[PDB]
């Protein structure tokens, strides 16, 4: 007693411990795996995108909102998302389906969120920073925008909108 | 006395409701793949 | 009163409460009214009507963010993890430091609270460039957080000094912890320290006008996520060291407790990028690397549920308890001292899933930024954390003072105290449901009734909570100005020692104690970890900046 139960929580501290460990490597093992795998087009592109958020929407790519989307390979197709204040362009941003859309995504202002309700699109914007993410929608229908940044009084309301063509 | 039963029992409910939970969200993560 | 003259450190450590309550009662007024707002229900006008000041939801989100989240727990980290140690010791702190750090808290809370309450830095508690706020809410920021570097150095005389009179001997257990946790806490600081001498300070100024938000909120990150920990372990300390005296045992292990706080002085400033999944600019491998860490990191509170719980289990069985279930019922369930606390811990436990999801790199899509995240934390900070804080005022409140507690506050308490965590169980439900229904947080729903229609059996909860957690506040700042503005005055008992736990220990200890009592060394340990996780990323960083003007959107 007292130091009877010492031991015996020492003990089974130690396999706790062990059990754990293992299961958070299995944890490791699983993450790993998805990250070997298509839905791993989610991670934002490592390298660094920069760009003056004060001339973005005047000069380049994002600058006209029906130059928006650009095929760029043989089933792959880059859109020129932008997103400001309280909305996105294009307005609804129009995509087809099996198809892979390389979404470059900034903002002119504040940081904005990109949450696209369906799927693992969740990515934050940074002005002057280029979001590059990979996605292939197996499903076709009506796709919205969200911001989940606080981006300024009107955020609640900022929503957008991906036109995905079945 | 002996084992730490009740303890035992506390670090099992918490192994279910770390794998109810972690399982749960990782098929919700395919599932909008 | 004799008290504060030969023990002064209670004098100092009343007032760092007492400041620290008043924030917490005043930005959790915000509370109900953000409960209603994620229940559908626009309470605002309401509230505008109330305090004619507030301009709008992002004001009060940012009132309710800064004065809790901030303030609130900074205080009470400086209270506990400065008090505890000079107790364990019998030493009286720097009193001239004590005060100083004090006075800057004091005068950085006000400073910033002004342009909060006049609207003029309505950028959450986050404050994320380019959304620029008024220099002195920035300044206000830096001068608070500032006052912990005086506390750091208050608690490491205090540990120098008594190494000096004990030549060798091992740090007591108390000591060790909040050495680590200070040590733990400088390194952290740093992040922020330097995000606010390099840009936001000078930003907001106006000596330059841009501000690179990718690096703005790394280096926030940096301090970003450890000052969890720091919210946390004044809790851990008062779960490990007084708890088990609250349940009638024993902490069952020292070298557990300090193997736990050794971690996270290791593991809790290297994981930061585990909040910046969604963003660019930020190689994947080294999202994975802080991904594996931040699995790491939830290991030392795995330990702590297995030792806390066996301490209560031994505690449990002490009191006449039976089987598998029995001990549970056998703990002193007339205690605001002791039930407080454990609720938090049972509401800790979907709380701990809720952190290792979000830890699983990927996974975070799933979750980022929507109210399951606030789900999460809710369940750490807003139950365990703040329980932990109020049932503590049971004990801690007429050690200090002599105020004696009646029958009457101390079941008041068990109301505020069981409210409090319904409450939270209920908005848990609530906020992760609507985390996995694709909820953005920070956001005023209210005013788009018709844009989250899929949402119906959720929302209820937060409205139905909402209320619950309206009463149970009320309640709370009755019954704690019921308890600071009686006089009755005991002086016996506010020279009573503190309920600390016996110290269960075997043979290996010692061993093990010694190896982690080379505190100068480990602390070299988790400075080389930082270096070695943001270092690259940062000087990637560093090399190519793209500062952008300033903005405000409120
Ligand atoms: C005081 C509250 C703080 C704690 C504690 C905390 C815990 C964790 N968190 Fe976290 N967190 C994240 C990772 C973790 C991990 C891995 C843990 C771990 O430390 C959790 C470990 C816990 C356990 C492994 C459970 C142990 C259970 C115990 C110890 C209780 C047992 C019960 C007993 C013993 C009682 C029995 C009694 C009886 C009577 C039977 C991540 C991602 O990796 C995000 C990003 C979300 C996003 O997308 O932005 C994040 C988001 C946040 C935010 C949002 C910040 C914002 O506003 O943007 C805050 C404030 C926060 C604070 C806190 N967080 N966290
Ligand atoms: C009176 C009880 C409380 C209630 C009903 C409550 C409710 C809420 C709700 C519904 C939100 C989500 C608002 C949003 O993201 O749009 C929130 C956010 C938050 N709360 Fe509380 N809360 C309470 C107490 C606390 C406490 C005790 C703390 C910390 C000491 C706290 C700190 C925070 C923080 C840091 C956020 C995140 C704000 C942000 O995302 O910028 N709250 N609270
Ligand atoms: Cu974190
Ligand atoms: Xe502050
Ligand atoms: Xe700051
Ligand atoms: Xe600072
Ligand atoms: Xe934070």
């Amino acid at each position: 007693d007292e130091h009877k139960a010492h031991k015996a929580i020492l003990a089974y501290e130690k396999g706790w411990l062990a059990f754990s460990l293992a299961m958070l490597f299995v944890f490791i093992a699983l993450i790993a795996y998805t990250l070997a795998t298509h839905t791993a087009g989610v991670i934002p592109a490592g390298k660094l995108e920069r760009v003056d958020p004060t001339t973005v929407r005047q000069e380049g790519p994002w600058a006209d909102p029906a130059q928006a989307v650009v095929q760029t390979g043989p089933n792959q197709y880059t859109v020129y998302v932008l997103a400001f204040a309280f909305g996105y362009q294009p307005n609804p941003i129009e995509v087809p389906q099996g198809a892979e859309i390389v979404f470059k995504i900034t903002s002119p202002d504040v940081i904005h969120g990109f949450h696209v309700e369906g799927t693992n699109i969740n990515v934050e914007v940074l002005p002057g920073e280029v979001s590059t993410v990979r996605y292939t929608f197996k499903r076709p229908g009506e796709y919205r925008i969200i911001c989940n940044q606080y981006c300024g009084l009107g955020h609640q309301n900022m929503f957008g909108t991906i036109v995905v063509k079945e | 006395e002996e084992k730490p039963k009740g303890a035992l029992a506390v670090i099992l409910v918490l192994t279910l409701t770390i794998l109810v939970f972690w399982l749960g969200v990782y098929a919700v993560f395919f599932a909008r793949g | 009163s004799r008290v504060y003259e030969a023990y002064p450190e209670k004098k100092a450590t009343l007032y760092f409460l007492v400041l620290g309550f008043l924030a917490l009662i005043v930005g959790s007024l915000f509370g109900p009214f953000q409960a209603l707002n994620y229940g559908n229900v626009d309470a605002y006008p309401l509230l505008k009507r109330l305090l004619p000041f507030v301009q709008s939801y992002y004001q009060g989100l940012t009132l309710h963010g800064v004065l809790n989240a901030i303030v609130f727990t900074q205080l009470f980290a400086q209270a506990i993890m400065v008090y505890l140690p000079a107790r364990e010791l019998n030493m009286r702190p720097n009193m001239g430091l004590m005060w100083l750090s004090w006075w800057m808290a004091f005068i950085g809370l006000v400073v910033a609270a002004l342009p909060l309450l006049a609207n003029e830095a309505t950028v959450l508690y986050t404050f994320y460039p380019p959304l620029k706020g008024h220099w002195a809410f920035y300044l206000g920021a830096s001068v608070f957080v500032l006052s912990t570097w005086v506390s750091i150095y208050i608690v490491l005389d205090l540990w120098r000094r008594w190494k000096a009179a004990n030549p060798g001997k091992v740090t007591p257990l108390v000591t060790y912890m909040a050495v680590v946790f200070w040590l733990m806490w400088f390194l952290a600081s740093l992040g922020l320290v330097l995000e606010a001498v390099l840009f936001l300070l000078p930003w907001s100024f106006g000596l330059v006008e841009g501000v690179d938000p990718l690096v703005a909120r790394t280096l926030f990150w940096w301090t970003g996520h450890p000052i969890v920990y720091f919210w946390l372990l004044p809790a851990y300390a008062i779960i490990y060291t007084i708890l088990p005296k609250q349940a009638g045992g024993k902490l069952v292990s020292d070298p557990m407790a300090r193997l736990a706080f050794l971690l996270f002085l290791l593991l809790s400033t290297p994981v930061g990028f585990h909040h910046q999944f969604a963003d660019p600019g930020i190689d994947p491998t080294w999202k994975m690397i802080h991904s594996v860490l931040t699995l790491f990191v939830a290991v030392p509170s795995l330990m702590t549920a297995f030792t806390v719980a066996a301490s209560l289990e031994f505690a449990g069985r002490l009191r006449g308890g039976r089987g598998l279930f029995g001990w549970i019922r056998a703990l002193p369930w007339d205690n605001p001292a002791f039930v407080a606390p454990v609720l938090g811990l049972l509401g800790f436990i979907p709380g701990g899933a809720g952190g290792i999801v979000n830890a699983s790199f990927t996974l975070d899509y799933v979750v980022h930024n929507t109210a399951w995240v606030p789900g999460h934390f809710h369940l750490q900070v807003a139950s365990l954390v703040t329980l932990t804080a109020m049932g503590s005022l049971y004990w801690l409140l007429p050690n200090l003072t002599g105020k004696p507690i009646s029958d009457a506050q101390r079941r008041l308490g068990l109301a505020v105290v069981w409210l409090w965590f319904l409450g939270m169980m209920i908005m848990a439900v609530g906020l992760h449901w609507a985390g996995l229904l694709n909820v953005p947080r920070r956001a005023y729903i209210a005013q788009v009734p018709d844009a989250y229609p899929h949402a119906a059996v959720p929302m209820v909860f937060n409205v139905l909570a909402g209320i619950v957690l309206l009463v149970a506040l009320l309640l709370f700042i009755y019954g704690l100005f019921s308890v600071l503005l009686s006089r009755e005055r005991k002086p016996e008992l506010a020279e009573a020692p503190l309920p600390f736990a016996e110290v269960i220990s075997g043979p290996e200890d010692r061993r093990l104690v010694l190896a982690m009592d080379r505190i100068g060394f480990w602390f070299a340990v988790a400075a080389i970890l930082v270096v070695l996780a943001y270092g690259p990323t940062l000087v990637q960083l560093f090399g190519h900046l793209n500062p952008v003007p300033g903005w405000r959107l409120w």
